[PDB]
């Protein structure tokens, strides 16, 4: 996250970090004790991933961390990198041992498709992650968060020569300076409703980061809520 | 009008659904229970989704 | 006349030596004098052998930095006045014995030509200052023809000093001359007691280098990170960071080779980082000019993340013992030394008491701003767990060369960049 601020411990208890051959290469959100939702381009079936919930500073021990191994990787069935590495950019990860919910490890709420979209249209969401704090710069040590405004589709389509599908939305500032960045993908875009946060998007892509006239592109979660509920049901 | 999900979300803290004859049915997401006021949502579990408790 | 050595021809200023040497028995770079090229190649052959001997005389936990070229040039100035066995040994040790007859007879001139070329290029890609000179005892009468040639091709005549009656003052004078000429960057090149009343002739060659990156590191990305030294300990170093396209290659046994160019692209820094567990000491002994060149030929440009510490290395040392072990004997022997070209053969012995080198390397973020990429491309926001990473948080070797010629201007070892 570029131009964001330090989160406080427990401020985004649903946020998790994904570690692989490189640490903090992507983020994710807790759906429930056994499942994480992230971006499909962050994962590959057969490639190991470690999830750390209750994380704050990725280079220090806070005694709130819960580390889990991923035992199942489920990219959305329509995801196909060969016909675009970012459309339907969403995936689910099943954890080996369930997380123990507490103040630092709590799921993000997920409403039905109708309300997820209503919440997205409130026009203001929070993005968070341990991604780069400067384009092509260092990854964050302490979890960063940033409030981003929704950008109308017309304006976004005109800001890029690339395709913005109906499964994506745009958010960020016209003037530049604040945006999600590399390392943040898979992390959540959430909308706080009367003190309760709901998942409204998945950090996905963009053209560089925090550049004037460019916006962050996110996976529109409302379109995938039914699939998420179906795949992650513990019931 | 008078009472529809279209005005202030039927006063529902979270979810609203139009019943018949000027009435609405509020509801909450998993981990929550409709409060006494039939409009608000309150924790039904130790750590309900989407809330900071530190 | 006001002859400019850098644009002169050997015939412009006749400067033949008193004695000449005659041995018993890739493609040429663009726009390059073949004689300068063969001299550069000889320096590299000398460099690899000398470094091994130098490393052996030092502790593996200490940093190393030197300019083998500076050393080769300095001894070519004694070659100019040497004869017989003293001359032969000089030719064999510095690997000059394989070059052509004209380059050999005018070797001091071609070293000037080589240094002229490299300085011109380096002066636009870094801050580089040097101070080189020979100092001899006042009691001796030096060949004035040698003095004129030296002033032209080496920048200064041999300086007479009263070692016999004013050793300490002489020492101070030498250190002052070097400091003053290097703008205070190189001090105390000759340590206390390093010279005395029996000192006859000493060679002093010093150099400071601070390069300007073609693609600079942004200071906002520099932060404290642990550096794991070979002594098993770790220390806090200022670690620079940047992501960009650089010539790179992971060679046998996992060793990483990275080339970081300075402004102008002609001069570059090559870093050799062994995998964890493979001592740098092993890579030093286990590496011949052939191998290194092979790696440089396999380098391919590619996007990667580079972690490199910012540091400074100050390395000063005597060359006498190491060169003697390499075969340079007569030159340091009062009775055996034959340097008639500097001081006519006579009752007084003229030999090299010692040679002192002192090199200073400074590495930081400064340089040209990274060039803006104008390629319209989508960038996923994953960090890319499959990316190539060059993290120099452990001992590594450094080389500073001129690409076309492949000249090894500087070489060294960063064993501890901490303060
Ligand atoms: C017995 O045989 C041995 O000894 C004899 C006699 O030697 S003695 O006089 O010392 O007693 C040698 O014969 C003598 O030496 C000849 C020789 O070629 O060395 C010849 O030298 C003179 O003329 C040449 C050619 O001049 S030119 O105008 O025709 O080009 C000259 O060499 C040229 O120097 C150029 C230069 O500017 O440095 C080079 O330019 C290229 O490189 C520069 C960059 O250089 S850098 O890398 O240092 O930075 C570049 O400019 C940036 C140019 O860009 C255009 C490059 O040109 S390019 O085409 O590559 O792009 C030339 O490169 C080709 C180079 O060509 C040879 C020489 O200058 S010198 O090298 O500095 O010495 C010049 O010396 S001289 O002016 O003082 O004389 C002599 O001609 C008189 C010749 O004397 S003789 O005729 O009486 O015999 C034998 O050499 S050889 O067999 O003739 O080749 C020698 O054999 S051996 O080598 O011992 O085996
Ligand atoms: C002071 O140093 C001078 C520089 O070397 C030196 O002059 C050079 O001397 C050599 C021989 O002493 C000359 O070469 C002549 O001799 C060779 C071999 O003896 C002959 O084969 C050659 O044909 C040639 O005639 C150099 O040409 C000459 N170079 C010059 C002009 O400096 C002085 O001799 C030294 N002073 C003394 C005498 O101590
Ligand atoms: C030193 O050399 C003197 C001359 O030797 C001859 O000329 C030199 C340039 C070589 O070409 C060599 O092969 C020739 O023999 C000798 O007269 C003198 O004795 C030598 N002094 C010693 C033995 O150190
Ligand atoms: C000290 O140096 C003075 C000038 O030296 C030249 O300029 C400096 C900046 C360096 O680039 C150096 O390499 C140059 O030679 C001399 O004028 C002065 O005499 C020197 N000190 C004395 C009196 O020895
Ligand atoms: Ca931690």
């Amino acid at each position: 996250v570029v131009g964001g601020e330090d989160a406080k411990p427990g401020q985004f208890p649903w946020q998790v970090v994904l570690n692989g051959k490189v640490d903090a290469f992507c983020g994710g959100s807790i759906v429930n004790e056994k499942w994480i939702v992230t971006a499909a381009h962050c994962v590959e079936t057969g490639v190991k991933i470690t999830v750390v919930a209750g994380e704050h500073n990725i280079e220090e021990t806070e005694h709130t961390e819960q580390k889990r191994n991923v035992i199942r990787i489920i990219p959305h069935h329509n995801y196909n990198a060969a016909i675009n590495k970012y459309n339907h950019d969403i995936a689910l990860l099943e954890l080996d041992e369930p997380l123990v919910l507490n103040s630092y490890v709590t799921p993000i709420c997920i409403a039905d498709k109708e309300y997820t979209n209503i919440f997205l249209k409130f026009g203001s969401g929070y993005v968070s992650g341990w991604g780069r704090v400067f384009h092509k710069g260092r990854s964050a040590l302490v979890l960063q968060y940033l409030r981003v405004p929704l950008v109308d589709r017309a304006t976004c389509l005109r800001s890029t020569k690339f395709t913005i599908y109906n499964n994506m939305f745009c958010a960020g500032f016209h003037e530049g300076g604040r945006d999600s960045c590399q390392g943040d993908a898979g992390g959540p875009h959430v909308t706080e409703v009367e003190g309760t946060s709901f998942l409204t998007g998945i950090i996905s892509w963009g053209e560089e980061c925090a550049m004037k006239g460019k916006y962050g592109i996110y996976t529109k979660v409302s379109r995938y809520v039914n699939w998420i509920k179906e795949k992650t049901k513990l019931t | 009008m008078d009472v529809t999900c279209n005005i202030k979300n039927g006063r529902c803290e979270q979810f609203c659904k139009n019943s018949a004859d000027n009435k609405v049915v509020c509801s909450c997401t998993e981990g929550y229970r409709l409060a006494e006021n039939q409009k608000s949502c309150e924790p039904a579990v130790p750590f309900p989704c989407g809330r900071v408790s530190v | 006349s006001p002859v400019d050595i850098c644009t002169a021809k050997p015939r412009d200023i006749p400067m033949n030596p008193m004695c000449i040497y005659r041995s018993p028995e890739q493609k040429i770079p663009e726009a390059t004098n073949r004689r300068v090229w063969e001299l550069s190649k000889a320096n590299s052959r000398f460099a690899t052998t000398f470094y091994q001997h130098l490393a052996d005389s030092k502790n593996d936990n200490d940093n190393i930095f030197l300019s083998p070229l500076s050393i080769s040039t300095a001894f070519a100035m004694t070659k100019l006045g040497a004869c017989n066995d003293t001359l032969q040994q000089l030719m064999e040790v510095f690997k000059f014995d394989t070059i052509s007859e004209k380059t050999s007879d005018q070797i001091h001139f071609f070293f000037a030509k080589l240094n002229c070329r490299l300085y011109r290029k380096a002066n636009k890609a870094s801050k580089l200052v040097s101070a080189n000179r020979l100092f001899g005892d006042k009691s001796l009468t030096f060949n004035e023809t040698y003095q004129d040639i030296s002033e032209l091709v080496y920048g200064a005549k041999l300086q007479p000093l009263d070692f016999k009656e004013n050793a300490e003052q002489s020492r101070a004078a030498i250190n002052k001359w070097v400091s003053n000429k290097t703008e205070g960057r190189i001090t105390d090149v000759i340590p206390s007691e390093a010279i005395n009343e029996l000192t006859v002739l000493v060679l002093v060659n010093t150099i400071y280098f601070k390069g300007l990156w073609k693609s600079k590191f942004s200071p906002e990305n520099t932060r404290k990170e642990l550096f794991y030294k070979a002594d098993g300990e770790s220390c806090s170093a200022s670690m620079m960071y940047q992501e960009g396209k650089f010539r790179y290659r992971r060679v046998a046994e996992g060793t990483q080779v990275l080339e970081l160019p300075f402004k102008g692209d002609d001069i570059t820094m090559v870093l050799i980082l062994p995998k964890p567990e493979k001592s740098l000491a092993k890579v030093e002994k286990e590496l011949t000019p052939e191998v290194l060149q092979e790696w440089l030929d396999e380098l391919e440009e590619m996007m990667l993340v580079v972690h490199m510490p910012r540091f400074r290395i100050e390395d000063g040392f005597s060359l006498k013992e190491q060169l003697q072990d390499m075969g340079l004997v007569d030159l340091f022997s009062p009775e055996k030394s034959k340097l008639p070209g500097i001081v006519a053969e006579g009752r007084d012995d003229l030999y090299v008491s010692d040679a002192f080198h002192k090199a200073f390397l400074e590495v930081n973020e400064e340089g040209s701003e990274a060039a803006a990429s104008t390629a319209v491309v989508i960038a996923g926001r994953s960090l890319n767990p499959n990316r190539v990473t060059f993290k120099a948080n452990r001992p590594f070797l450094v080389f500073i060369r001129e690409v076309p010629l492949n000249t090894i201007i500087f070489m060294g070892r960063v064993a501890n960049p901490c303060v």
